[PDB]
């Protein structure tokens, strides 16, 4: 049984961590995944993230960070610790180290 | 050709030849680094067991006890915790009486190291041990015992440690 | 020894007599007869049991807790006849005993006796429920003249420095025993796990003893010297270095 | 309140004197637990961003190798994201103690050439993820045990000890004025 | 399965710790043939002659326990090969470094 | 505390004092095992050396876990339990044993209206056995992938358990001395046989 690496970005960074043999979809076939194309809603974003971050299934979500500053509002007000929430990179984009919704707790001590 | 130590307050140029020409093939040429010593590390067997806890390789024990004569045993293993023997048979206890003396082992019994949380003793068959410590490194005992067929170790039966050294080649 | 023996039946003008007796022996043994005398005063919440009992019949207004409001003076007129005096060879040392209602050091009877006396040993409730004897705590223990009795000449040159090691050594481990059960063991620096060692084997080999068994200072001193062993030198931070190259390596 | 409403006597000074000790050792172990959480909690900090510079490396090479097993075989995410299924990689949840606070962590486990270098980088990626996802919440968790730890020790100074030495001055004073009127 | 396995490793070890030998020693392999040894004899002779050593893989282990004792031991050679190895070849390297800047170009010498 | 109390301890050899928590949780005869005392241990050894030689080491570990306890059910109000050592939790289960199967007595029921000595040191006897064997089991297993537990322990040994808490149950006007020693040697070897079967 296990739990899910659930993600959320762009279409390549959907297909990397998924090639590596991982994540599904459950008993109502819905996915572990979403796919950010050029149009979609900010809803969608946010609403599919809500979806993966109170799912059993799910023990992290990946979130490309230019999409997690979109989702930022219900973001960084999750202050639980049962699934993590990764602010993770994409090809055209800065790597994950600055604003990190986690990371920011420390605000003098990194 | 007298090997490379990085220390000892023990051992002089006449016991590292003597030693340097019966270690295993399995140690033969490796620098010699100090693991644990009374002398540096502060007397305790729970802190000669902490300092060995971390090793993957042989150690030589050397012991001076009261009557400055120096002997111990060189182990295939490092001294650790134990329910039960464990160790293997290239495995020896040696002692400077004042000749050097080693007393490889016999082929009897496969009884080599073991530790108990008071306690750390070599050999085996009977009530005899080898070499046995007690939990301050302050007591401790040699017997004839038929893993090794040894000499008494020290001069006396029951002796009492002036200091010891664990020696790692590594 | 001379003894005198007042019990708990006898009458009780008798208890007042009795350290009067004891000291007036004492001061004849000590400044007459040049001898060097301990006086050893067992029970004084005994005797100031008596002397309340005496002002009640002379019909005198209780004072302060219960006791006569003289009880300092008359408590300083037995401690106070103590000491060396010039051009005599004599002395004479006192070790009053003393028994404290709910094991609290403020009421009047410890309270008065610590501004006339010059210390305190202090048997401890922790330690004899524990098994250990003599159950006395090191910690809240004090000789006020301590730097005057020991030292090269009188005792050993090192006794100064393995007394103020062994009590540090002695509350840090007490520390380290108390978290202990908060963070759990496996939480504990390889320092803690020294102290803990030294703690286990201090009140094992040093503070217990036979109540037959017999120590000079100097088995006292080499107790401690193996105790300290346990640590690094480099950690026995209130001990000089010339100390530590003649005292810590074992000898032949 | 401004004191615990026993009422005055020899034991009464024996209760709250016991009281107070009780009360003094109590924030001393508190104030010690503080400490201990902290060091885990700023050890795991180093490694969460020790762990975020190697995701700057191999998720970068991960989307590299990505690109070039695309550039290999035309394509696969117009196929695999559409053909999902069962999968053989994924997460045990996992348990750590720290002082008497349980923490949580995670577990990995399983259940042309450019695509066999795609599954390795992206199997060293998703092990970041894991160890970042394990420190964190670890973190987070433990984050909240030091602020609840700090407020009991505030508590027990500034509440609790104030109580207790009010109430035992109090009873000092009314056993003085018992003895006077006697 | 897990033997199999193994023997196509400790066939690597040996393999590797005898070429190399051939490089640090220069000549040929003749030469270095001549001085491949066991206990102190020749591989034939100690293939025919077998016993087994049970002061170091000692018989009453379990035949899995055996086997780790013999990769264990094993491992720690290839791996103390790879730094001895490293080691001595960077001073062969630097040195002639400095032989090809005796030699070469007055722009470079 | 008053002074009927105060004078009379200056006097007499032997104080039980009274333990309101125990009164009030029906913990009975209530008698307080950490304020009272004996001034007579040291005469009546010479009589324990002579008529039993082991009760003599059984009082004083028996002492030292109730001992012990007492300083860990301080701590366990501040940090809940949750960091103690299974060394540490066996002595809290242990002591509790102790507390409630043999410092507490009924003291209508005809098993148990009075327990002769030779009752006395059986029952204690296999409790220490048992506060060993638990202990050093927990202890040998330290350092090793494999760590006994009081969990693991209670798992194993349930019925032993059951047959220590039941051991207050024999009638010495029902029972001889052959017979209550013979059931409590036994549960002894159910011990041993228990701890080697681990």
């Amino acid at each position: 049984r296990g739990k899910l690496i659930a993600v959320i970005g762009d279409e390549d960074t959907v297909t990397g961590f998924l090639l590596g043999g991982i994540g599904e979809l459950n008993k109502n076939r819905h996915p572990n995944f979403l796919v950010v194309e050029k149009d979609t809603t900010i809803n969608e974003i946010e609403d599919t993230f809500r979806q993966f971050l109170n799912r059993d299934d799910i023990g992290i979500i990946l979130i490309n960070q230019y999409i997690a500053e979109m989702v930022r509002h219900a973001l960084d007000a999750h202050q639980r610790s049962i699934p993590a929430v990764l602010e993770i990179p994409s090809k055209e984009h800065p790597y994950d180290a600055a604003k990190d919704s986690i990371l920011r707790r420390a605000k003098g001590m990194f | 050709l007298p090997i490379l130590q990085s220390h000892s307050a023990l051992l002089e140029n006449m016991h590292i030849e003597q030693l340097a020409r019966r270690l295993p093939a399995r140690v033969q040429g490796y620098p010699w680094r100090l693991a644990y010593s009374t002398l540096e590390h502060g007397t305790s067997l729970k802190t000669l067991y902490r300092k060995s806890a971390s090793l993957d390789s042989p150690v030589l024990l050397v012991i001076k006890d009261m009557d400055n004569q120096i002997f111990g045993a060189y182990a295939t293993h490092p001294f650790r915790f134990s329910d039960h023997y464990y160790g293997t048979g290239e495995t020896f206890l040696y002692t400077f009486s004042p000749n050097f003396k080693v007393f490889k082992w016999s082929g009897e019994n496969s009884y080599f190291i073991n530790g108990d949380i008071s306690s750390l003793e070599l050999g085996g068959g009977g009530g005899r041990f080898g070499l046995w410590l007690d939990a301050d490194l302050y007591h401790g005992r040699s017997n004839s015992c038929s893993t090794f067929n040894n000499d008494i170790l020290s001069k006396k039966e029951d002796f009492i440690v002036q200091d010891l050294e664990v020696w790692t080649f590594e | 020894v001379c003894l005198f023996l007042n019990l708990a039946n006898d009458p009780t003008i008798e208890r007042i007599i009795t350290p009067r007796l004891a000291l007036t022996t004492a001061e004849f043994l000590a400044y007459q007869c040049e001898k060097h005398v301990l006086v050893i005063l067992t029970d004084m919440s005994s005797y100031a049991e008596a002397l309340r009992e005496v002002s009640a019949a002379r019909e005198e207004v209780p004072g302060r807790r219960g006791f006569p409001g003289y009880m300092y003076t008359d408590l300083a007129t037995i401690y106070e006849r103590a000491g060396r005096v010039e051009g005599r060879n004599g002395s004479i040392t006192q070790i009053p005993i003393l028994t404290m209602p709910n094991d609290d050091i403020t009421h009047p009877i410890p309270d008065l006796t610590g501004y006339i006396t010059e210390g305190q040993i202090y048997v401890d409730r922790q330690l004899h429920n524990r098994q250990i004897y003599p159950p006395i705590n090191v910690l809240p223990s004090l000789s006020r003249l301590m730097k005057s009795a020991i030292g090269e000449g009188m005792t050993r040159k090192d006794h100064a420095d393995v007394s103020n090691q062994l009590y540090a050594c002695y509350a840090i481990g007490k520390d380290v025993q108390a978290m202990k059960a908060v963070v759990g063991e496996e939480a504990l620096t390889s320092d803690d796990l020294l102290y803990l060692e030294f703690l286990q084997k201090f009140e094992k080999n040093f503070i217990t003893q036979g109540p037959y068994e017999n120590r000079t200072v100097y088995e006292t001193l080499d107790i401690g010297w193996q105790l300290l062993r346990i640590f690094p030198k480099e950690m026995l931070k209130r001990i000089p270095q010339s100390t530590l190259s003649e005292f810590y390596p074992r000898d032949s | 309140k401004d004191r615990i409403e026993i009422f005055p006597s020899r034991m009464a000074q024996t209760i709250m004197k016991a009281r107070l000790k009780g009360a003094q050792t109590g924030r001393n172990l508190l104030k010690k637990k503080s400490d201990a959480l902290t060091l885990r909690f700023r050890q795991i900090l180093k490694k969460i961003i020790e762990t975020k510079m190697l995701m700057g490396e191999v998720m970068r090479e991960a989307a590299f190798s990505l690109a070039e097993a695309k550039f290999t075989a035309g394509d696969f995410s117009t196929t695999v994201i559409q053909n999902v299924n069962k999968a053989q990689v994924k997460i045990r949840a996992k348990k750590d103690n720290v002082a008497g606070v349980t923490l949580p962590v995670f577990e990995h486990y399983h259940e042309g050439e450019q695509l066999a270098k795609l599954k390795r980088n992206y199997a060293k990626a998703v092990e970041l993820l894991v160890e970042l996802a394990s420190l964190q919440t670890s973190f987070v968790t433990l984050d909240e045990a030091i602020k609840i730890t700090n407020r009991r020790v505030n508590a027990i100074e500034h509440v609790i000890i104030p109580r207790i030495e009010r109430t035992l001055a109090y009873i000092i004073t009314e056993l003085d004025e018992r003895e006077r009127e006697e | 399965d897990e033997l199999a396995k193994l023997d196509a490793f400790v066939e690597g070890v040996v393999k590797k710790v005898a070429q190399y030998m051939a490089d640090v020693l220069e000549d040929s392999k003749d030469k270095v043939q001549e001085n491949l040894l066991a206990s102190g004899v020749d591989l034939v002779t100690y293939i025919t002659r077998f016993q087994w050593d049970m002061a170091k893989y000692p018989i009453k282990q379990s035949l899995k326990n055996i086997s780790e004792i013999i990769a264990k031991g094993v491992t720690q050679i290839d791996n103390d090969l790879k730094s001895r190895a490293s080691a001595y070849n960077n001073l062969k390297g630097n040195l002639q470094n400095l032989e090809r800047k005796n030699a070469g170009s007055l722009l470079t010498r | 505390s008053d002074p009927v109390t105060s004078a009379t301890l200056g006097i007499v050899q032997v104080f039980w004092g009274l333990d309101k928590k125990l009164a009030q949780r029906k913990h009975f005869p209530s008698v307080n095992w950490l304020i009272s005392y004996s001034k007579y241990m040291r005469a009546l050894d010479e009589y324990y050396d002579k008529h039993f030689t082991e009760f003599v080491p059984l009082r004083t570990k028996a002492k030292e876990i109730l001992q012990e306890e007492e300083d860990l059910a301080e701590i366990v109000q501040l940090v809940g339990k949750a960091s103690l050592a299974e060394t540490d939790k066996i002595t809290l289960e242990v002591a509790k044993l102790i507390k409630d199967d043999f410092l507490q007595q009924n003291g209508y029921t005809p098993y148990d209206r009075f327990c002769p000595f030779y009752k006395t040191v059986g029952m204690l006897s296999n409790m220490i056995s048992f506060y060993d064997m638990a202990r050093r089991a927990v202890e040998t297993t330290a350092q090793s992938d494999n760590k006994i537990t009081w969990s693991i322990i209670r798992e194993h040994m349930g019925e032993i358990l059951y047959k220590l808490s039941s051991m207050k149950f024999k009638d010495p006007v029902k029972d001889g001395e052959a017979k209550i020693k013979a059931d409590y040697a036994q549960l002894l070897e159910d011990m041993q046989n228990a701890f080697r079967s681990l």
